[PDB]
């Protein structure tokens, strides 16, 4: 679990992950982009980390 | 035998008539009725498909071993325009060769109850084409005995060179539905 | 009258077999399993649009040599 | 025993539907298959790929339909393509090109099927705007390990395979799986094809860019370049002079004015030259 | 120039290895040894090369 | 109206390798099949294809056996394997436009309503893209003829998102040519507008000298457009133009002007630089 | 034209002359073609009794002139009968090898320790047969074979294709051994037989005796692709140039029988059989297979084909060459510079160079980028101080295979010459970080410095050192081991007796040598 | 080939990499980089970057493994 901090681009975020690391990844295609925003909290993947469901 | 059997039926406006009980449009539904049921009797995976033949000969179903399909669309259809017959044949020629089981047999039936606007010789050459081209064609006449008769036994003559009896010719009379000539005929005699 | 069949394989080798009248689903992919020296679970059967995994064959109808393909169950990760 | 020499030869269809398909999969690792043919004993032509519906899981993915993988067989070859399975293919995106152990055990069943299939790996997220990170692989025998037996003889020079890349070393490459080298074959059409692709049309060829536009672009560029100047003045006001040898690069981190001064010299000799040619072009060609 | 692209390709292809840590160093000792802080991790003693 | 369309390489390039099969399959000399993208907004991306069973004869042609079966079994085929894919068009090997295709394009109008047809030409150019797209629209023909079933033509072009801009542009510098040299390009592209503009206009003189000779109905339509072109050619030398036109030049060689001077002073300095640089080397050496 | 000309004033001169030099008469004369004159010249000098001055002529004839040259001389003569005799054999080479043969064997200082070092040091197959090829280097044509009848069990250890170069290196040992041929193989699967082909083949290397006609037979009677592959090699080894139908029937046969292993040797027996001839059928007809043959081995054998085939015609191959060189496949743009390479052999042609350099400078392929550089570096030996300059700015390349292709130009330009600045360049380059560059040093290296000692080139103890510390090294790579064990088999090859240069002693370019390197 | 190699570089510039803020820069390839994982590294740069936009204390992605800034 991690909050998206900027739209980098179009597939490219960083996201500040809760255990303190903050990462560039970019996100599945079916998570229409505009939904996440600065402060959203999103659920990245173990290995690759790529945004795989934004969250409330 | 492993059976691509392609069927064309006229739909002329002729196809309005009744000589035919109940009418010949019905007489066309029994008749596509009783021959898928015959081919589905015969080796299951054979296959079918169907074309009207009006003012664009049109193509109803692509070849599929279904019956259901192939009745159920044939019960939405109407008298239209005048038999155009020639690009109806090559068009389901073409089907024929567009067929996935090449080693099935390549069988083409007409329904042609109908007055035929064809030049003979045009008929014989495409006889020529299509006997190398290795298709049996069975034609089922209705209506017209003296109008087009001639022509299509010149045609199945033609078909049949000086032995290919797979060339068929079946023309009824005026009468009942057009079931109890189909079930003892030879088309059907010899399955 | 040990009906053959047809076990077609989508990457080719088209081997085949003869079994019993009557014979069961999971055994006849047990002697497949075995010829590709490959486990059964990763074996899926089908007929016609039909994905055979258990009975007597005659509960799908299968007669002699009646086409049945082995699409290998592919399942990539870690 | 197999050669060193074995090439796969994939059609530019082929790599594009793979790296289409893996590029929307990620991160899920995406599986297809692929139908080629196994010309000889040191090619396999691979032809085309068709990605399997199934959507499993952010960790692993799975076959669903049999019934889908077969109907399609069967119909491709009806039309399209009649060759049949030869390997089959999944990305990677962002782990190299080795094979976890699903993988190697899908395989081996793949073998299994026929001695000779293939695995083939992508990695949309490496995969540059240029060079595209791919390989091909084929297990390597327990049996032949054990027995001291080699993998390939390698009568050829073609076994650099261009260093081995050290994560695929240590996902088990070379130990159970070794490496093949891909290339690409065009029958003249799809390559001309390829050339067209980025070919542009004769309406922007001789499109002349509106002028306003370009008096004002002109304008601007004209004003930084007068910045620049200030600059690179002040800059060469001492350069060598106060010896920033020890400084070096490391003078400053940040607006060298030489290299913006060339850069935006260029970008307007090439607009500013190319529209005036243009004008002069068009004048007189529609007379 | 060839030079210089035969670097840049160099550089892509061993840019995988890992860098290095910065310490300050505490305490000096035999050349053997010697002593320095792992900001932000404790302070260690290191085997230094021949420097 | 579907004002503009994109085609993509995916669906070129699988075109292209289908009508290779047709080739070596028999001599069909075209060949059909359908077009799958999302037609966002009102500008369709034509971004997937597949071919579908076609045949015709080379005298009748009102005889074809397009499969529309097979048709609608894989369009549902390919929306399992994903969704956002509902037919959009239509494609046809076809060096020119037939007659058939106008009953052609009301079938697959019969599935999609605004159905896009496009003639992909597999024989090389080198004037303009190989696609054209086409929309059947219906016209009165103000004088005379009833209205008719006629195609239209709109803005068709090309293009790629990032992943397949990576496959085909690593397949082009696999079998390319020099790439964007700014100058260069842009003058290429120059000569290459100039030369599909005069191969244009040798086709339209073709026409014109069949119909002056008879060979061909005298369409009073296409005169229209063509005195009209003529009345749109301009006037050069107006005494206005040509001012303008010599001012705006002048202004386009006095910003070239200074940016030669930006060139040539850095170039000096650089000389100054690396002589007195060799200069203390050599006196190094020296002692 | 000019130069013809000059050559027949030049003849003239010397022909009115009180004792005319015929020496130089019958060299001029070949440069002038013209079998006639120099049949005549011989005739004449028979009938002199001029026996020694005949045989000096000869002799030269044999080591200079081509064999189509040699050939109509021979029936130009055949047109006293023992001094006739003696003439046509020696014109024709008989026993003009065996002096050669007895030479080696009375003299085959060969240090087997080191090969025992080297087997020592062998691990893999690919080692394995680089020293099957080191030692057969070593031998040359002698007939004493040590390895192969000592280490029994080594040589079974090596299998696949590793018999077939096994037979391959004992044809090389027994080379030119015509005495027992038919009955030396009876000594030596599927592999094994279609070396014993190959080595046959080899044994009679441009000499084609009966056994052309034999080869022929068995080709056509072979039931297995590697039957076939080595028997066509054999067949195209024999018949080398000596463009006869039936053989170049054969050959197609089997080419049109598409096959990769069959098909490779079938295009390299092709272009060996029709060398220099340059027949327009037969080129049309293996470009045409090329460009529709789905093959990439058989391409590359037909590649080799299309360049041999058209050796001389030095600047007769401007068409051809530029269809090539503007061709699609990279393996025909390669096709074509080694045809360039075999047209312009030695001439230093300018715009040969230009086009070479130009197509290895900007050509998307790699393979043929480097077979161009190594094209210019046939070209440019009969000048071997012209070409260290253009190899070293492209051995310092970015392109390894540009930096390859630069050591191997610089091998084939030096080749028995000893160059000291070649190799002042090749020692920077060996040590490289990259496995085939430093192969290709190796090989380049131990060209140069064949049958060469330490006091005419102070290096030759630097990069034998170096070539025992890289065979007895552990992180060098399998084919860098690969290219030391052939340097080691080059730098003592045949007795240490023998050396390679592309021209005759008399300035005379040597059509098999080039053909072989 | 220069221009096509200068690509070939964002094959190390991936997407699942680390941020981190730019220290010091030594002599020509190589600079002082405190990564957001809590530690500051000293690791060879890479080319094409600029060398411009590397101001003191400015935010670098960092290749997740190498470290090297990216």
């Amino acid at each position: 679990v991690g909050e998206v901090l900027k739209q980098l681009t179009e597939e490219k975020f960083i996201v500040k992950a809760t255990n303190g690391p903050r990462y560039v990844v970019g996100c599945r295609r079916q998570l229409d982009k505009s939904k996440l925003k600065p402060g959203t909290r999103v659920a990245l993947d173990m290995t690759t980390l790529t945004i795989m469901r934004y969250l409330p | 035998v492993l059976e691509s059997t392609m069927v064309c039926v006229d739909n002329s406006e002729y196809m309005r008539n009744g000589d035919f009980l109940p009418t010949r449009l019905q007489a066309q539904q029994d008749a596509v009725n009783i021959v898928c049921h015959s081919k589905t009797r015969s080796n299951p995976e054979n296959n079918v498909g169907l074309i009207t033949l009006a003012n664009d000969c049109e193509v109803l179903t692509t070849l599929t071993p279904d019956t259901g399909r192939i009745l159920s669309k044939l019960h939405t259809v109407q008298p239209k325009g005048k038999i155009t017959f020639c690009t109806g044949i090559r068009v389901a020629h073409l089907a024929l060769k567009h067929r996935q089981g090449k080693n099935h047999k390549m069988r083409i039936i007409a329904f042609v109850g109908s007055p035929v606007e064809d030049n003979e010789k045009d008929l014989v050459k495409l006889a020529k084409r299509l006997k190398k081209e290795k298709v049996n064609v069975d034609i089922i006449n209705f209506g017209e005995e003296e109008v087009n008769t001639e022509k299509l036994t010149a045609f199945v003559n033609t078909l049949n060179g000086k032995d290919g009896t797979g060339s068929h010719l079946v023309t009824v009379p005026p009468g009942p539905s057009l079931a109890d000539a189909l079930i003892s005929s030879p088309i059907l005699a010899g399955e | 009258a040990p009906m053959s069949l047809a076990i077609h394989s989508t990457t080719g080798t088209r081997y085949d077999l003869a079994v019993p009248p009557d014979e069961t689903v999971e055994g006849l992919r047990k002697r497949l399993s075995q010829r590709l020296k490959v486990p059964k679970e990763r074996l899926a059967l089908l007929h016609k649009d039909t994905r055979l995994s258990s009975g007597k064959l005659q509960e799908f109808g299968v007669g002699d040599g009646s086409k049945l393909t082995l699409v290998p169950t592919v399942e990539a990760g870690l | 025993a197999v050669d060193t020499a074995e090439q796969v030869y994939i059609s530019s269809l082929a790599l594009l539907k793979m790296l289409k398909h893996g590029r929307a999969g990620v991160p899920m690792e995406v599986m297809g298959l692929m139908l080629g043919e196994f010309v000889d004993d040191y090619t396999v032509r691979v032809i085309d790929v068709f990605a399997m519906p199934q959507s499993g899981t952010g960790v692993s993915v799975e076959a669903v339909d049999p019934v889908f993988q077969a109907k399609m067989l069967d119909m491709l070859k009806q039309t399209g393509r009649p060759e049949m399975v030869v390997g089959w293919y999944h990305s990677h995106p962002g782990f190299g090109c080795w094979l976890s152990g699903v993988d190697i055990n899908t395989q081996q069943s793949f073998e299994a099927l026929s001695e000779r299939a293939v695995a083939v790996v992508v990695d949309p997220i490496q995969s540059v705007k240029g060079k595209v990170v791919i390989d091909a692989f084929r297990l390597i025998n327990a049996n032949m390990m054990v027995l001291g037996h080699e993998p390939r003889q390698t009568t050829s020079n073609l076994g650099h395979l261009n260093k081995p890349s050290i994560q695929a070393l240590i996902h088990g490459l070379n130990r159970h799986y070794y490496s093949i080298t891909i290339n690409y074959r065009k029958n003249e059409l799809e390559q001309k094809m390829l050339l067209n692709l980025h070919k542009k049309s004769w309406m922007e060829g001789l499109t002349l860019q509106d002028y306003s536009e370009h008096c004002k672009h002109n304008e601007s560029v004209v004003k930084e370049m007068l910045e620049l100047a200030k600059n690179y003045n002040k800059a060469v006001e001492e350069e060598d002079k106060m010896t920033p040898e020890q400084l070096a690069i490391k003078n400053v981190g940040k607006q060298d004015p030489k290299r913006h001064l060339e850069e935006h010299v260029d970008v307007l000799m090439t607009s500013n030259i190319v529209q005036c040619l243009a004008a002069m072009l068009d004048t007189v060609v529609f007379k | 120039l060839n030079a210089k692209v035969r670097l840049l390709r160099e550089e892509l292809q061993l840019l995988q290895e890992q860098g290095s840590y910065v310490g300050e160093v505490v305490r000096a000792m035999d050349k053997k040894k010697v002593l320095v802080k792992v900001h932000p991790e404790g302070k260690f003693v290191v085997d230094v090369d021949k420097n | 109206a579907v004002q503009k369309v994109v085609v993509h390489p995916l669906v070129l390039l699988s075109v292209v390798d289908h009508f290779n099969r047709i080739g070596k399959v028999g001599n069909q000399k075209r060949v059909v099949g359908v077009l799958l993208g999302s037609w966002q907004k009102k500008v369709l991306d034509v971004s997937n294809s597949f071919a579908v069973p076609f045949d015709e004869d080379d005298k009748d042609d009102s005889v074809w056996f397009l499969d529309h079966d097979y048709l609608e079994n894989m369009y549902g085929m390919f929306k399992k394997v994903n969704a956002r894919e509902r037919i959009v068009g239509w494609y046809h090997t076809g060096p020119k436009l037939h007659k058939n295709d106008i009953a052609i394009n009301e079938l697959m109008k019969r599935y999609c309503p605004n159905s896009v047809l496009v003639i992909i030409d597999v024989k090389p150019k080198d004037l303009g893209l190989p696609t054209e797209a086409y929309i059947s629209v219906e016209e009165v023909h103000d004088d005379g003829t009833p209205t008719s079933k006629t195609f239209e033509h709109v803005t068709s072009e090309i293009g790629a998102e990032e992943a397949e801009e990576v496959g085909v542009e690593h397949l082009l510098r696999d079998i390319k040519d020099t790439t964007v040299g700014t100058l260069s390009q842009r003058i290429t592209n120059q000569v290459h507008g100039l030369k599909g503009l005069n191969s244009k206009l040798l086709d339209i003189r073709s026409y014109l000298e069949k119909v002056a000779t008879g060979k061909l109905p005298i369409n009073h339509q296409i005169i229209y457009q063509l005195q009209d072109v003529f009345n749109l050619l301009p006037d050069v030398s107006l005494q206005e133009f040509v001012k303008a036109f010599y001012l705006k030049t002048n202004d386009q060689m006095v910003v070239v002007y200074l940016a030669s001077l930006i060139r040539s002073v850095v170039a000096l300095h650089n000389l100054i630089n690396n002589k007195i640089a060799n200069r203390d080397a050599e006196k190094k050496e020296g002692q | 034209q000019f130069r013809n000309k000059v050559l027949r004033v030049l003849v003239k001169i010397y022909m009115n002359l009180e004792k005319p030099d015929f020496i130089n008469v019958c060299q001029c004369l070949i440069f002038l073609d013209d079998p006639q004159a120099v049949s005549d010249i011989l005739e004449k000098l028979v009938k002199e009794d001029n026996l020694l001055m005949a045989y000096q002529i000869c002799f030269d004839l044999y080591e200079s002139a081509s064999q189509q040259f040699l050939s109509s001389v021979i029936q130009n003569l055949r047109t006293p009968k023992d001094q006739t005799l003696k003439m046509i054999k020696i014109l024709s080479g008989e026993m003009a090898i065996e002096l050669h043969l007895q030479f080696l064997i009375r003299n085959n200082n060969t240090d087997l320790m080191i090969l025992k070092n080297t087997k020592d040091a062998v691990r893999n197959s690919v080692c394995h047969t680089a020293t099957v090829i080191a030692n057969s280097f070593m031998h040359c044509g002698t007939t004493s074979d040590q390895f192969l009848r000592d280490n029994l069990e080594w040589l079974a250890r090596a299998t696949n294709w590793a018999k077939f170069t096994a037979t391959a290196s004992l044809g090389v040992i027994h080379k030119g051994h015509e005495k027992e041929a038919l009955q030396l193989m009876a000594t030596y699967s599927a592999y094994q037989e279609g070396g014993g082909l190959y080595a046959l083949g080899l044994i009679h290397a441009n000499h084609g005796g009966d056994i052309i006609d034999y080869l022929l037979n068995q080709l056509k009677n072979a039931s297995n692709d590697i039957v076939r592959h080595g028997g066509s090699l054999g067949l195209g080894l024999a018949a080398m140039g000596t463009a006869r139908q039936d053989v170049y029937d054969l050959l197609k046969t089997n080419l049109y029988q598409d096959d990769a292993v069959t098909g490779e040797a079938a295009g390299l027996a092709l272009g060996l059989v029709m060398l220099g001839s340059k027949n327009a059928q037969a080129i049309e007809d293996m470009v045409g297979y090329a460009q529709e043959t789905q093959h990439e081995k058989i391409l590359r054998g037909l590649a080799v084909g299309i360049a041999l085939v058209m050796y001389g015609r030095m600047e007769e191959a401007d068409a051809l060459i530029e269809s090539l060189c503007r061709d699609k496949d990279p393996i025909l743009r390669r096709s074509g510079m080694y045809t360039v390479a075999m047209a312009y052999c030695g001439s230093g042609n300018n715009k040969a160079i230009r086009r070479l350099l130009h197509v290895a400078v900007s050509d998307v392929n790699d393979d043929v980028r480097r077979a161009a550089v190594e094209s210019l570096g046939f070209i440019l030996f009969r000048t071997p101080e012209q070409c260290p300059s253009v190899v070293s700015l492209l051995s310092e390349s970015y392109n390894p295979h540009v930096r390859y292709g630069a050591a191997m130009a610089l091998g084939i330009c030096c080749a028995g010459t000893g160059n000291k600045e070649a190799i002042n360049l090749l020692e920077p380059m060996t040590n490289d970080p990259v496995n085939y560059v430093r192969q290709g040093a190796l090989i380049a290296s131990a060209l140069i410095m064949i049958q060469q000692t330490e006091i005419t080139c102070p290096k030759v103890n630097q990069f034998r050192q170096l070539y025992s510390k890289v065979i007895n090294d552990k992180h060098d790579d399998v084919m860098a081991k690969f290219g030391a064990i052939l340097a080691q088999g080059i730098l003592d090859a045949g007795g240490h007796n023998v050396t390679i240069s592309l021209q005759s002693r008399t300035g005379h370019t040597h059509m098999p040598s080039v053909v072989g390197v | 080939e220069f221009l096509h190699a200068q690509e070939e570089v964002k094959r190390i510039q991936s997407i699942p990499l680390v941020i981190g803020q730019f220290l010091e820069a030594v002599d020509q390839n190589t600079a002082i980089v405190g990564s957001t994982t809590g530690s500051n590294y000293y690791v060879r740069i890479l080319s094409t970057i600029d060398r411009e936009l590397l101001k003191p204390n400015a935010s670098v992605a960092l290749h997740k493994h190498s470290n090297a800034l990216v």
